[PDB]
């Protein structure tokens, strides 16, 4: 997980509100790489791979939170 | 040279001139002219999409007041959003290709002056419907494409089922 | 028109139409093979991101 | 485009009748020929050949004009009466 | 928006290939029961309509893959629960949009001929004005999704200035929480049902030509537009004209 | 005569021939009329409510009876919505939790102030 | 209701027309259709030797009902004909000179 | 058994044989397989 | 022409000039009854036009439905409704005498009958008359950039402010006004030419002159309704009673 | 199809198969009017164009937010959320 961007630098870089989590620090290089090229999919591939494997690490901590909660639910039951 | 203005004005030329000068220019000229002008329009909108991929900085043009009543103003304002350029390149590409297609598809039909004029007025009110920037210009294009759909589905006025 | 209700002739298509379709078909099967080739683990769905 | 003439309707309707088998034989055919009597048809394979001749020319016949083309010549000029081919 | 973009190119190619085969037949018929085989006679119309239908069936590498499939797994990777049901519904219409598409490729190019012989004598290919836009829109309906996908489906994109609420946004979840089976499923099934419908309509052709009168009643329900225009016509239009005369 | 509203205007006519209403579309197309388009001979008596039996009238389908077709249509609709609603009970549930947000769920970013956090707030 | 006649011939020639045309648009295949066409040809040939009016009319009316149930939504029509799609596209206007209604103005 | 047997022979003969009906079905497959093999060999 | 262009708008002027200044406290008590009567004369008259055998009677019933739209603009207690009723009255006084000229001048001088059943397929001998018929049909409906839509839109908005439910059921006049108008227009323009009508002259210079004036003067109000705000901005505030 | 038509009638969109003899010559006029009108509308609407972002300073919108807070302090107007 990259270091969480501070709030007024979220307002610097005009990150959309659905994109601001502790994965967003790897998103603002990406977008500007995306604006150096013209959103062309052969280019700027290293950095989107970086970002989406942040987002997988986020996804598996989400999955581990849920299976904790299912263990929690049936031991209450 | 104004990219936001040519998108509007070139299909209006492409509509108004086949009607006012159809008897004077004829079908073999007006076909090539109407298609030529829509080709130039869609080349301009590809180039504008290529430029807006550079910076996400859209352009609007402002015109005169529609109505100023007490708490309510409506203006003719036209901007190309990213959403607008997305619909715009699709509708202009399909527009220009259907124009070129109907050169050869309508070769033996009589009334193709009126046909190509109605195709480009359909294109034009679609342009206006998408590039408008209040709900009013959206309504104006929204109604005139239905009027054109009347005039286009009923192209053979002799046929009953078409009417 | 020369025959009726008997065996038809093999058709006459131009050289240019016959070249253009082989170009379009070669382009589609080649492009589809390249995009299966490069997108294979994303395309079929593999190495899924659920943790063990 | 594609024009028909009457030569063509002639050599198509006779072509249609020589590949039909329940005719008497393939050489008592001419334009003058009654399908009832000359070619030995019953009253319903004259209807099968009316169905065949209407699919052959790509046209459609109501019941009160299918009945009266009993000769081959009436069939030829009746099919030549319509603009569709 | 991305599906809206690619669908225009698809359907323009499909409507124009349909117009070229209607224009090429001397009869100018529109019933596909009257078309018969035309693969030998119309290879250019065939290859363009094959590109268009392989794209609309979302077979991969083409534009309809990227536009059409990601909606189907966005139905599953939603946050709300009963969106799972529309996962199947859209998926069902995936399979059906293969089925009729193969019909309008089989009975028009592969079948034994149904028209009279003179149409097959006079079947030729159309002008340059008809063939060139089909060429250009075939190129577009192949390449447009792979070029414009990073514009409309990045995982972080600032192009369209739409503001999704942060909980209604389910994109990061829907590309990662899908099963191997649920993503594998519409691709392989869309290709399997297509190959099966074509092989069954040639080799057997009795499965679709049964004459149970129950299946004929059901077929004529589905033929007359899910009887909707009768329901609209007699019970709203004619009813309204009778009350207006009252 | 045949329709109920045609029966309803029966006592208002006097010195008027009281035609049986027949739709102008369900006539034969191959009988030659004076107008082939309207399918009408030149002095043929017009029904009362003739514009409901004209060529320019509704299309008037032939294949189903109308009560049959209303049964089939409402059939298919309740088939779909009944299968839709029973299929919500047999669903499986999720493999992740719904994702959460920093800065106490972006409430300052979503307009908001501290008295207004529940109205404009996220998961945290 | 009538033995061998011209009017009973009229009736069942048109009925054979109708069932052939009606079987035409159900079947997509060519040889399935023509197997079926020879089959109902056989069906017509097993009859047509009935001399009764009672069961001639009874078979007549129920094959009319059997013909009524296998009816099709779309008949196959050629397009330039009144069911079709090319029907009345460019009706040529009749040659008419201008009738005039005013003494002063056209 | 079929009275229109000599009419409906051309629908099964020379151009609508089973072998000819599947001939243009994949027109550019044979060039694309070798072009793809060339791309596979030229990737390295 | 004088009747449907001026007398109906004269009574529309009289309800502003005579009633709204010294019957304010009465008018507030009675606007639900006016809304009953005006919605009920929009719907039921717009519905009764669908079964009409005669041709000038259709345009008469059209004028009823448009005046019913204008009355719930004046009785709306809103500045928008007052302005939209004035724009509707002026634009209707333009576009409706052109329709009465189409039915009574170009169509009754030539054939001297007014029944709908004789007229079919007027495009193939009279192409510019048919052009006029479709342009005027759409101008009469509430198809925008015409002045009729400006009046109908602002009057429906004022009637939505004063009572939102009768505004909701009064908004369907957009649909109901188009049904009968396009049902007439496609019958007149479409079809094979009539076997009853023998071919006559196309539209003459004076008829085209009257038509062109009455179409430009709707289009100018429809593209810019501000051109007559300079007369009305006092009188749009004058009749409002919002304490 | 080339059925005969009456030459009596004059429509502005042409008639049936309208193809005048001097369609080259008139086409040059239509070419000139179209390019002149497009060029003239192109340059006339130039100063009425502006960009979406970058027009006004952020100083402006910060102090307008401040003055909106001023206009909200003086009327005692409470939030959406607090009840
Ligand atoms: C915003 C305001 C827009 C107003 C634009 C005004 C444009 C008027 C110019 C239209 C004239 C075109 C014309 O004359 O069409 C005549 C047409 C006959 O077509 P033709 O090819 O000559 O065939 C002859 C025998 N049938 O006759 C017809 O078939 C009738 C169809 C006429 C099409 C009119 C097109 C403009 C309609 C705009 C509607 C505006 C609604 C307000
Ligand atoms: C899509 C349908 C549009 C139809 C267009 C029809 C032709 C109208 C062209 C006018 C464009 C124009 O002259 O506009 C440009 C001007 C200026 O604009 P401004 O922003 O208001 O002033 C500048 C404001 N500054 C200083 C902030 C930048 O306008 C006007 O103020 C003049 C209004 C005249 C309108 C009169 C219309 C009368 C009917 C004409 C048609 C019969
Ligand atoms: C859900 C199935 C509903 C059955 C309706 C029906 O009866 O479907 C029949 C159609 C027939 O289509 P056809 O053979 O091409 O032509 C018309 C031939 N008739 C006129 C003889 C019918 O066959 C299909 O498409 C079904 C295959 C797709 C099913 C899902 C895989």
């Amino acid at each position: 997980f990259p270091p969480l961007l501070s709030q007024e630098d979220m307002k610097k870089h005009k990150i959309l509100l659905a994109y601001r989590d502790r994965c967003a620090a790897l998103l603002v290089p990406l977008n500007e790489c995306r604006k150096k090229n013209y959103y062309m999919p052969w280019a700027c591939g290293h950095e989107r791979h970086e970002y989406e494997m942040c987002e997988v690490a986020d996804f598996q901590r989400r999955v581990k939170a849920m299976d904790k909660l299912k263990a929690e639910k049936i031991e209450q039951a | 040279y104004n990219a936001i203005s040519l998108i509007i004005i070139l299909p209006c030329i492409s509509w108004l001139f086949p009607l006012f000068f159809g008897r004077q220019l004829g079908y073999v000229f007006v076909t090539r002219m109407t298609s030529t002008l829509i080709i130039i329009t869609t080349l301009i909108t590809y180039y504008y999409f290529y430029q807006l991929l550079g910076n996400n900085n859209p352009i609007n043009l402002e015109l005169f007041n529609y109505l100023n009543i007490d708490y309510l103003d409506i203006n003719y304002n036209f901007e190309i959003d990213a959403l607008t350029i997305t619909m715009l390149l699709a509708i202009t590409t399909i527009s220009s290709m259907v124009h070129i297609y109907s050169i050869g598809y309508m070769e033996t039909d009589p009334h193709q002056v009126r046909f190509f004029s109605l195709l480009s007025m359909f294109t034009f009110w679609m342009i206006i419907l998408v590039t408008g920037s209040n709900y009013f210009v959206l309504f104006v294009g929204w109604e005139f494409i239905g009027v054109t759909s009347y005039l286009l589905i009923s192209f053979w006025v002799t046929r009953l089922q078409a009417m | 028109n020369y025959k009726w209700n008997g065996p038809l002739p093999r058709p006459h298509v131009s050289a240019g139409h016959r070249i253009a379709t082989k170009f379009l078909g070669a382009t589609m099967f080649f492009w589809m093979f390249l995009r299966i080739k490069e997108e294979y683990p994303a395309m079929l769905g593999l190495h899924n991101f659920y943790p063990p | 485009a594609h024009v028909l003439t009457k030569d063509m309707i002639q050599e198509r309707i006779v072509a249609l009748l020589e590949s039909f088998d329940k005719v008497n034989d393939a050489k008592n055919i001419t334009a003058t020929a009654n399908l009832t009597s000359d070619l030995g048809l019953d009253s319903l394979d004259v209807v099968e050949v009316v169905m065949a001749i209407e699919e052959e020319f790509g046209l459609e016949i109501p019941d009160h004009d299918a009945d009266e083309i009993k000769t081959v010549q009436q069939a030829i000029d009746y099919v030549s009466a319509q603009p569709a081919a | 928006l991305f599906h809206l973009l690619g669908h225009a190119f698809f359907k323009a190619l499909l409507f124009m290939s349909a117009g070229s085969i209607i224009h090429s037949i001397l009869n100018e018929s529109q019933d596909i029961r009257t078309y018969g085989g035309l693969l030998s006679y119309l290879p250019y119309t065939y290859i363009c309509i094959t590109i268009a239908s392989l794209s609309l069936m979302a077979m991969p590498g083409l534009t309809g893959y990227y536009t059409k499939d990601i909606i189907i797994e966005s139905t599953y990777g939603s946050y709300s629960i009963s969106n799972y049901v529309v996962y199947w519904i859209a998926y069902l219409s995936a399979v059906l949009t293969c089925v009729y598409s193969m019909k309008i490729l089989y009975l028009t190019f592969y079948s034994n001929p149904n028209n009279n012989t003179i149409t097959y004598y006079n079947a030729h290919e159309s002008n340059i004005y008809i063939t060139l836009p089909m060429f250009i829109l075939a190129i577009f309906a192949m390449f447009a999704g792979w070029i414009l996908k990073d514009i409309y489906l990045g995982v972080g994109t600032d192009f369209v200035g739409t503001h999704i609420l942060p909980n209604n946004f389910s994109y990061f979840d829907t590309e990662f929480s899908i099963t191997q089976f649920y993503k594998l499923l519409p691709l392989i099934s869309a290709i399997l049902v297509s190959i099966l419908i074509v092989v069954l309509n040639e080799f057997f052709a009795i499965v679709f030509n049964l004459n149970n009168k129950y299946i004929n009643t059901v077929y004529s329900i589905f033929n007359q537009k899910l009887v909707s225009d009768q329901i609209l016509n007699h019970f709203i239009i004619f009813k309204g004209l009778v009350t207006s005369g009252n | 005569i045949r329709a109920s509203f045609d029966k309803a205007e029966e006592p208002m006519l006097g010195d008027y021939p009281d035609i049986d209403p027949f739709p102008a579309q369900l006539k034969n197309p191959y009988k030659k009329y004076d107008d082939q388009q309207d399918r009408r001979n030149l002095e043929e008596p017009l029904s009362v409510n003739d514009d409901l039996y004209d060529m320019w009238s509704p299309d008037r389908f032939t294949h189903f009876k109308n009560q049959d077709a209303l049964k089939y249509f409402i059939g298919f609709l309740t088939i779909f919505f009944g299968a839709s609603y029973v299929a919500t009970y047999f669903v499986p549930e999720k493999a992740a939790i719904p994702r959460e947000f920093p800065y106490e769920g972006l409430w300052k970013e979503s307009g908001g102030t501290e008295k207004s956090k529940a109205f404009f707030g996220q998961r945290s | 209701p009538v033995p061998f006649s011209a009017a009973n011939k009229k009736l069942v020639t048109s009925m054979y027309r109708q069932s052939l045309k009606l079987a035409r648009n159900w079947i997509s295949n060519r040889q399935l259709f023509r197997q079926k066409a020879v089959e109902i040809r056989h069906k017509f040939d097993q009859n047509a030797q009935i001399s009764n009016p009672r069961l001639l009319a009874r078979t007549l009316d129920e094959t009319r009902a059997h013909l009524y149930e296998f009816r099709h939504p779309d008949p196959i029509v050629p397009p330039s004909f009144p069911g079709g799609t090319k029907y009345e596209r460019n009706v040529p206007p009749r040659m008419e000179k201008i009738m005039q209604h005013n003494l002063y103005e056209p | 058994k079929d009275p229109w047997a000599r009419r409906e022979a051309w629908r099964y003969q020379t151009n609508f044989t089973r072998a000819n009906r599947f001939k243009g079905a994949a027109p550019g497959f044979g060039i694309a397989v070798v072009a793809f093999g060339a791309y596979l060999a030229a990737e390295k | 022409m004088i009747l449907a262009g001026l007398i109906l708008k004269l009574a529309l002027y009289a309800i502003l000039r005579l009633l709204l200044p010294l019957l304010c406290e009465a008018q507030i008590l009675y606007t639900p009854m006016i809304y009953i009567i005006s919605l009920l004369t929009i719907i039921l008259t717009s519905l009764a036009t669908l079964r009409q055998i005669d041709l000038k009677v259709i345009i008469a019933y059209s004028s009823i439905s448009h005046m019913g739209i204008a009355i719930l603009g004046v009785c709306s207690n809103t500045s928008l409704g007052i302005y939209g009723s004035i724009v509707l009255g002026v634009a209707h006084g333009f576009v409706s005498p052109a329709l009465f000229l189409i039915v009574g001048g170009i169509l009754y001088d030539r054939y001297h009958i007014r029944i709908v059943n004789y007229y079919k397929g007027l495009t193939t001998y009279m192409p510019q008359l048919a052009t006029y018929i479709i342009i005027l049909s759409f101008a009469n409906i509430g198809t925008p950039l015409t002045g009729n839509f400006t009046g109908e839109f602002l009057s429906l908005q004022g009637g939505f402010i004063r009572n939102p439910i009768i505004g909701g059921i009064s908004c369907i006049s957009v649909l109901l006004a188009a049904i009968y108008q396009l049902k007439l227009t496609n019958k007149l323009t479409g079809g094979i030419s009539s076997i009853y009508m023998h071919r006559t002259n196309d539209v003459t210079i004076r008829e085209k002159f009257i038509m062109n004036i009455l179409i430009i003067s709707t289009l100018i109000i429809g593209i810019c309704p501000q051109i007559m705000y300079n007369l009305l901005y006092w009188t749009v505030n004058n009749y409002i009673y919002i304490i | 199809g080339r059925y005969p038509f009456p030459k009596d009638v004059i429509s502005m969109t042409g008639g049936w198969w309208a193809n005048p003899s001097n369609w080259k010559l008139n086409g040059l006029f239509a070419t000139g009017i179209a390019v002149g009108l497009a060029l003239w509308v192109s340059t006339a609407t130039l100063p009425y164009t502006r960009r979406r972002e970058g027009i006004t300073s952020e100083s402006d919108i910060s102090k307008w937010n401040a003055a909106a807070g001023v206009w909200r302090e003086r009327h005692g107007k409470i939030s959406t959320g607090e009840a």
